């Protein structure tokens, strides 16, 4: 019973149990999905909004980093704010002491780490969410999942969330060296549409955000005409 | 001190005299005032050796640690930025005037003044130390920007010569270096084969008539040189 209080503790097995358990919190969470192009990178994610009376931009999932890299949370949306106001101090310490826009490789590792040091010692706690690191700097454009264990991996396609299964189904049928970032829009925001179970979340919206050759390598939310 | 960077079209050259001098007599002769921070990414050191060499160590170490965690190259502008940032912190207690200059894949052949307030001068070309204030005509005259890597080379080592021959805190060795897409080229000019010196030139060969003998007549000959004449 106490090989799972805390994530300072390896169970016989030689697991972190608190770390498994952090995962549980994003699998029972909005979908989340992203696509990597040659142009650019693409993130949608389903919000499930609780109340009808929510504005548009209401518990924004997607934040951008710096100009060209920007987080979308899955999972816990307050711990994942969390990781985003740490990228971000690392993207500005990136500008502020090396001059430079910070690589989308590196940035993806610094927030592993970010997560990490929260699976190590007794006091924390593993954060919620998994992370999905959307970059275009010199290193090209980069997709990167940190998830709660800390565990950065790069990734052309990505799906997070209680869809992931279907929506991992969805992505394989696209061919990642062919599409553009206007297809991809409509393919990603596509995939959420068809996987979200419409009996249980009746409130929904489907944020899109990418980083491109078109938005000037610059990390936006797409336009609310190119979403369908 | 005398240090120059200047760019050609595919790199850069830095340039330095090889004096360090405790005012009037020269503690050190041959003294490599170019410092490696990277590969391709020398910065030359005026002011207190002391302080150029804790900050040039300072940096090669950040930059190092850098170079690993990214898994590619330093950008030039990264090595200026971070020797702005320390000369700057420091402004006051320290006396440092430094030329990071460099290639990267991205910019190619970048030059930054850092000069002693923590100013960070992106430039075709800086001068540093006691001897620049020499070169500040002969530029202005005799550089004409888009010279091939021999000519700057070639150039550079002129110029540092025209300074450490007017300066006396600069003297002794040229010591250049190329950094470009290829190897990192260093040479070092030795003093008796310097491509300018005062000594050499035919200009100051003939003396100064100063001496000059007693004579019956105001015409100037030229000194006396025998107590018989």
């Amino acid at each position: 019973s106490g090989h799972d209080q805390s994530t300072d503790v390896f169970s016989a097995e030689g697991r972190v149990f608190q770390v498994e358990y952090a995962g549980k919190a994003v699998d029972n969470s909005s979908t989340a999905v992203a696509a990597c192009c040659k142009d650019g990178v693409v993130v949608a994610v389903e919000k499930v909004h609780t109340s009808r009376m929510l504005e548009k931009g209401s518990n924004n999932r997607i934040h951008a980093v710096d100009r060209q890299a920007g987080i979308c949370i899955c999972g816990l949306l307050p711990d994942g704010r969390a990781i985003v106001s740490r990228a971000r101090q690392e993207a500005e310490n990136s500008r502020d002491i090396f001059a430079t826009p910070i690589r989308g490789s590196v940035l993806a590792n610094r927030v592993g780490e970010f997560m990490h040091a929260y699976t190590t010692h007794f006091a924390y706690r593993p954060f919620g969410c998994s992370a999905i690191i959307a970059s275009y700097a010199d290193d090209g454009p980069q997709l990167f999942v940190s998830d709660p264990s800390g565990t950065v991996a790069g990734y052309y396609g990505v799906a997070l969330g209680k869809a992931k299964t279907v929506a991992k189904s969805e992505l394989e049928k696209l061919d990642f060296s062919s599409l553009t970032c206007d297809e991809a829009v409509g393919k990603l925001a596509s995939i959420l549409h068809e996987v979200h179970d419409k009996q249980k979340d009746k409130l929904y919206e489907v944020e899109v955000a990418w980083v491109c050759d078109k938005s000037d390598r610059k990390f936006v939310h797409v336009p609310a005409d190119m979403v369908p | 001190t005398t240090i120059l960077a200047v760019s050609y079209n595919g790199g850069v050259v830095l340039a330095a005299d090889s004096r360090t001098s405790s005012g009037t007599y020269v503690v050190n002769r041959a003294s490599n005032k170019l410092t490696k921070l990277t590969k391709k990414i020398y910065c030359c050191r005026s002011g207190s050796a002391a302080d150029t060499q804790a900050l040039a160590e300072r940096v090669s170490n950040y930059l190092g640690s850098y170079q690993t965690d990214i898994g590619a190259g330093v950008n030039v502008a990264t090595a200026a930025n971070l020797f702005q940032k320390m000369c700057y912190m420091n402004r006051w207690n320290i006396s440092a005037g430094i030329i990071v200059a460099g290639y990267d894949p991205i910019n190619g052949g970048s030059v930054y003044s850092i000069p002693s307030g923590g100013s960070c001068v992106k430039l075709d070309y800086a001068l540093g130390g006691s001897g620049s204030i020499f070169l500040y005509s002969f530029f202005d005259a005799n550089y004409k920007p888009g010279m091939s890597k021999s000519e700057c080379v070639a150039f550079c080592q002129r110029a540092v010569a025209h300074a450490y021959s007017r300066d006396g805190s600069s003297g002794g060795l040229i010591r250049t270096i190329t950094l470009d897409a290829d190897e990192p080229e260093d040479q070092t000019i030795p003093w008796n084969r310097s491509p300018y010196c005062m000594e050499k030139d035919p200009k100051y060969v003939t003396q100064a008539t100063q001496n000059q003998p007693f004579s019956s007549s105001a015409k100037i000959t030229g000194n006396r040189m025998s107590s018989t004449g």
